[PDB]
């Protein structure tokens, strides 16, 4: 319950639309009770009057209350649906923005949980469930409470005992019955979640390993237990509807008890009257209509547990410490970047050596550099600490004679343009996949890049308007790499970080791309990690190294002249 | 005409699976209408005695008892009708899920790997379960919406025919107000749900790519993009909803008017202003209460049908995905009845082979190779050249329109169940589907001797890293073998393939992205295993293919070069270019 406080405070942005939608729900329910209560009284009042009371009845006042309670019930229902649906989409937008703003400062590290793609499909589902707190939890429960109180208060001007026993029955089953059924079905809802993820775990294994199961003749016996999990899963759902059937038969029995009590008690006297003629129907027809408000309260409290379970999950992610902070100072981005590294761990420690002294690289204001590592020995994590994904625990990373940590976040992204190994194709137009780099850029200047980087094929049909990503027009590694290079060229930054370019590509695209770097990024300082000895002759100051330690370094001719580690690379393997 | 009509039509054609349950719920809903009428009759009768005749409540014990008994019966029927409703939707989901899994196993891995594993769990778990409330609640309610209201009138008409016409007068009006504009804004609502689900994929797209938004400094420009996309959806949805909520508001007007008209008619009939609507026997107070008590329940089944709107809306969206899934045409590989005579190494033959995807696309062009029995061959080439398609076609996962003869017998004519017992495979991705590490190795034959398990564990070098596992050979691999690394999970796949003898061993880049140690142990076991039967290995480790007697260079789905390493490395052709490009990886 205390988990929902951060997301209840998001309601302050839209508090008049969210409170109008609850007020309109209360008014609509009160007009339904007030119409059937007035109608019930009017029949018994006119019946006891008879023909004799025809000319001394004053039916004009009820006539103004029967048309009043009809307009506010049809217009109250129409606008309660309208207002509470607009309000629901307002908080969904504000939940998506709030979650995105909290998830971004901790994007690389605090969010890289196991099966991140499967986590994010569970993040989006939790934001949707937090959006259901207003219409599916708060409005039914607050609306029922106010309707009971107004009915109890307004019905107490006739009889305190009768109004308090009717409102006492309705208040007890609003505060005691929803908690009782949540507690009763708590155990059945726990193995229902256990058996649902067991089925998803067994289905994924049976579907992903369909090629392995068919060849080894096990696809039939592993579907047998998959359908056996469904039988147990469907059994737990049967025991969950066995309890929703009870909460609807007991709601009908409680609303019957109120009517029987109103019939029995109001005949012994309403107020001080020994025989209340038309006042029995006023109380009996109030108990008939007032229990419409209590219909959703048990299912609303049931959904509150789901909303709370989502509130802890979202708060687990968002309320993490962003390990990287950026000063709020305006700085001038330089046209030349002289990157220098001092005692920095080029690779995450392997085998827990703890004695790997950081490298001492030095990249001048215009020179290309290629760090030649070995495959599978260790993930780089050098361009991660160079884009301030995390602070370097080893040494100092100075950026143009100044520390990297003393640079504004906005000015840090304008001085470094990194192409990553995993390049993301946003589900948007090709224009939107490239305006990412430069947000203000001419449409023709945008199109010139595509031709320049060897991606003329994307301008054939609906060029710069075709939908990329899940919508369609998927790209392969050869052409998806070119888009990453295209972004780094629109993002005109003095320093370019090349992460494993030309990896997994054929020999033809690799030569077309390495020639792109050498002629496109001629005035820029690139820092490329390859473990591929192709095109390094054009990269001055090659850095060949193993075990996170620079063995030797220099220009390509110097490496071959001394006949060292680099010479064995070309000469042997 | 409308897409939503052929989806609601599809949903009812699926409802015949549990028609006994829907008929019981329709019969129990008719019993509810009788008990609602009887309950209102004992209330109207009691109220008349207590108001007009001033009868003390202690002399009305018999009508009070009958009113309590008919309330308990009403609660019992609701309990029964709610449990019967679940059984209707459960047996429909169980049969559709069986159809989806049957159709997803017939298609095979050739079609399963087209979409991510999460895209298939969504269709099977989340989307099939989205249809339950349509069969459990909406269909029983839409049958109640015609049974109870027409039964209320039949009970009011004998007592008073003017109160019956008030309810029956609005009976055809209500349908033409939510079918004139309601049907106009019903498919529009269905498209709004698609937009909401698509807007939910625009949020997930921005979440999945915040590593790219971070490095480009576009974090504050995608908050506006979320704001713009969310505001465009709401503005478009609320304009549709301004017409779709009229049906809810109109139905609330006609239940208000009918309650008012019943009160006005009966109220002024007691005062003597009106003298019609009865059978000249005089209007009583019980006649007016019976109509007034039953006036809300004339419209309640229709008012509760709007509560169940999302049950239908979320099932039409689910039926949208499940109707296209069950109606896409797939090209299954033709299966025969013939069996192979002996378990000796098979001979592979091709003659203008054309591998075809399940959607009909041609994967590999004309192949005219020939692999004698017991000979070890290598498939090489650039990515996307059809090397895995040739292995998938030999496994029986892909259909071909040429010649592919195993020991002289076509592969179409071979029975897939008995062919694959003469076949072992490793695959590009391990995919250990069993529970523990021991059950994954024994997947070929679970009931094998403990000694034979140790022989396979030792040959594949799985035994050497077993002490490093918390539980040993019984260590659960977990979700997608996350417990053990890819290099040591690939050795479990190797031990699985070597547990049973085979006539053909298919290796699909078995050492692609392993660490340098598992590179050694896998190729140690697989070079020794390739000598015992016919073997076809796909690889890019072109340096080690010296003792393999056949090398096929596959490009653009076509084998463009054949020969051994001695003559291919020096010929300066397609393989020399591939070898030269391979020599740069360190
Ligand atoms: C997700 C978020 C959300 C949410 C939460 C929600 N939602 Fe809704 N609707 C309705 C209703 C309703 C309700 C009440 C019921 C009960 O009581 O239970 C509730 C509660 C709710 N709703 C909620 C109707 C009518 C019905 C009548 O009355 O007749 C309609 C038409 C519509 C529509 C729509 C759309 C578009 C299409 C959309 C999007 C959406 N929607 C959304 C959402
Ligand atoms: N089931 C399929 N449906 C449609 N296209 C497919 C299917 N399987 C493969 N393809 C495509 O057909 C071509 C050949 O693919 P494939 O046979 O996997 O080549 P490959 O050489 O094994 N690739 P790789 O393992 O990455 O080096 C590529 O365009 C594939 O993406
Ligand atoms: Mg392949």
């Amino acid at each position: 319950m205390r988990a929902l406080l951060p997301y209840l405070a998001l309601y302050k942005r839209h508090k008049w639309m969210l409170s109008l939608g609850i007020v309109l729900a209360i008014v609509t329910l009160l007009a339904s009770i007030g119409l059937l209560t007035l109608s019930g009284w009017f029949l018994s009042a006119s019946a006891v009057a008879g023909v004799a009371g025809l000319y001394s009845f004053n039916y004009m006042l009820p006539a103004a209350g029967v048309r009043g309670a009809a307009i506010t019930r049809t217009a109250g229902r129409y606008f309660e649906r309208l207002v509470s649906h607009d309000a629901t989409f307002r908080v969904l937008q504000h939940l998506r923005i709030y979650t995105f703003s909290k998830l971004l400062p901790l994007s690389p590290a605090g969010l890289a949980r196991y099966r991140q793609g499967e986590l994010l499909n569970r993040v989006v589902a939790d934001v949707d469930t937090l959006d259901h707190l207003y219409l599916r939890v708060i409005s039914p429960l607050v609306g029922a409470f106010v309707v009971i109180m107004v009915v109890t208060i307004g019905l107490s001007f006739l009889d305190f005992t009768l109004a308090f026993t009717l409102g006492g029955i309705m208040l007890l089953t609003l505060f005691l019955m929803p908690p009782l059924f949540y507690r009763a079905g708590k155990s059945t809802g726990q193995n229902l979640t256990h058996l649902r993820g067991q089925y998803r775990q067994q289905l994924t294994a049976w579907l992903q390993g369909q090629a392995e199961l068919t060849i080894f003749g096990a696809s039939d016996r592993y579907r047998t237990q998959l359908e056996n999990t469904e039988i147990q899963w469907l059994e737990a759902q049967r025991r969950q509807s066995e309890l929703t059937a009870l909460s609807q038969a007991i709601m009908l029995l409680i609303g019957a008890l109120a009517v029987i009590l109103m019939l029995w008690m109001a005949s012994g006297g309403v107020g001080g009257n020994a025989q209340p003629g038309a006042l029995i129907a006023l109380f009996v027809f109030c108990a008939l209509a007032a229990f419409e408000a209590l219909a959703p309260v048990t299912g609303a409290f049931q959904h509150l547990g789901q909303v709370i379970a989502s509130a802890v999950r979202i708060s687990d992610l968002t309320d993490q410490k962003p390990e990287v902070t950026f000063p709020d100072t305006q700085t001038r981005v330089a046209d030349r970047v002289s990157l220098t590294l001092r005692d920095v761990q080029f690779t995450y420690p392997e085998q827990s050596q703890q004695a790997l002294k950081g490298i001492s690289l030095q990249v001048n204001a215009g020179e290309h550099i290629a760090i030649l590592g070995r495959t599978g020995c260790g993930k780089s994590t050098l361009l991660q600490q160079l884009t301030r994904a995390w602070d370097p625990q080893q040494g100092e990373i100075l950026l143009n004679d100044s520390p990297i940590a003393s640079l504004n976040e906005a000015a840090l992204r304008q001085t470094i343009s990194v192409v990553p190994q995993r390049v993301h194709l946003f589900s948007a137009t090709l224009r939107d996949n490239l305006l990412l780099a430069s947000p203000g850029s001419s449409d023709e200047a945008l199109s010139e890049i595509l031709r320049r980087v060897g991606l003329e094929k994307l301008l054939e049909d609906a060029g710069l308007n075709s939908w990329l990503g899940e919508g369609g027009r998927q790209l392969s590694g050869g052409e998806l790499r070119r888009l990453a290079i295209a972004r780094a060229l629109l993002h005109d930054a003095p320093l370019v970080l090349l992460d494993e370019p030309t990896e997994g590509l054929d020999a033809t695209t690799e030569s077309q791309i390495l020639e792109l770097l050498a002629e496109m990024m001629r005035e820029k300082t690139v820092l490329m990690v390859t473990h591929r000895l192709r095109g390094l002759s054009r990269f001055q100051q090659i850095i060949v190294m193993d075990n996170g330690q620079i063995i030797e370094q220099g220009t390509h001719a110097e490496l071959l002249a001394r006949q060292g580690r680099y010479y064995q690379f070309k000469q042997g393997l | 005409k409308s897409r939503q009509k052929e989806l609601t039509r599809w949903l009812k054609q699926q409802s015949v699976i549990s028609q006994r349950w829907l008929n019981i719920s329709r019969l129990l809903g008719f019993v509810s209408g009788i008990l609602i009428i009887a309950q209102a009759w004992f209330m109207a009768r009691i109220l008349q005695h207590m108001i007009m005749e001033n009868i003390p409540r202690e002399a009305l014990l018999l009508p009070f008892t009958l009113l309590v008994l008919t309330f308990v019966l009403r609660a019992w029927v609701v309990w029964l009708r709610e449990r019967v409703g679940y059984h209707a939707g459960q047996h429909i989901r169980f049969a559709i899920r069986r159809q989806v899994l049957d159709r997803l196993q017939q298609a095979g891995p050739a079609w399963i790997q087209g979409k991510p594993a999460g895209s298939w769990a969504t269709l099977v778990l989340e989307q099939i379960d989205d249809m339950h409330d349509y069969y459990a609640r909406y269909l029983p309610q839409m049958a109640l919406a015609v049974s109870v209201p027409l039964l209320i009138v039949v009970a009011i008409f004998p007592s008073n025919w003017a109160a019956a016409l008030i309810l029956l007068g609005t009976a055809p009006l209500i349908p033409l107000f939510m079918a004139l504009v309601g049907m106009g804004a019903a498919d529009a609502n269905r498209r709004n749900f698609l937009a909401l689900a698509r807007l939910s994929g625009h949020f997930l797209d921005r979440l999945r790519g915040m590593e790219t938004l971070r490095i480009f400094g576009r974090g504050e420009a995608e908050i506006e993009s979320i704001r713009s996309a969310s505001e465009d959806f709401r503005q478009r949805t609320m304009e549709v909803l301004r017409l779709a909520f009229l049906s809810s508001g109109i139905l609330e007007f006609f239940t208000s008017l009918s309650i008012a008209l019943v009160a006005v008619y009966f109220g002024f009939s007691y005062l003597g202003e009106l003298d019609f609507g009865h059978y000249d026997t005089g209007v009583t107070l019980a006649a007016g209460f019976l109509a007034l008590i039953l006036a809300p329940e004339f419209f309640q089944p229709l008012r509760d049908l709007g509560t169940f709107y999302h049950a239908k809306a979320q099932a039409v969206g689910a039926a949208d995905s499940l109707k296209t899934f069950m109606e896409t045409p797939l090209a299954h590989p033709q299966r025969g009845e013939a069996e192979l005579a002996s378990t000796d190494p098979v001979t592979i033959e091709a003659e203008e082979l054309f591998i075809t995807s399940p959607e009909g696309k041609t994967l590999a062009g004309p192949l005219n190779f020939t692999l004698p029995a017991g000979q070890r061959a290598v498939l090489v080439g650039r990515s996307g050249s059809g090397k895995s398609s040739l292995l998938n076609a030999l496994s029986g996962f892909l259909s071909y329109q040429g010649s592919l003869r195993i020991n002289g017998i076509e592969l179409r004519d071979l029975s897939p169940e008995s062919w694959r017992k003469h076949l072992s495979w490793v695959g590009q991705n391990p995919q250990l589907p069993a529970a523990t590490l021991r059950d994954n190795v024994l997947l070929a034959r679970p009931d094998a001797s403990e000694q034979e398990l140790q022989a396979a564990l030792d040959n594949a070098w799985v035994s050497e890293f077993l002490p490093l596992l918390p539980q040993g050979v019984d260590t659960p691999v977990g979700d997608q073998a996350a417990r053990l690394s890819v290099g040591q999970a690939q050795r479990v796949a190797v031990a699985r393939a070597l547990l049973n003898p085979c006539s053909l061993l298919l290796l699909d880049e078995p050492a692609a992205s392993l660490d340098a140690h598992s590179e050694q142990r896998v190729m140690e076991a697989l070079n020794a295993a390739s000598l015992r039967q016919t073997t076809l290995m796909v690889t890019h480790q072109l340096e080690d293919l010296a003792d393999w007697d056949v090398i096929w260079v596959m490009q653009d789905g076509r084998i463009i070069e054949q020969g051994r390493y001695a003559e291919l490395s020096v010929a300066g052709g397609p393989f020399a270019t591939l070898l030269a490009h391979r020599q740069e990886e360190i």
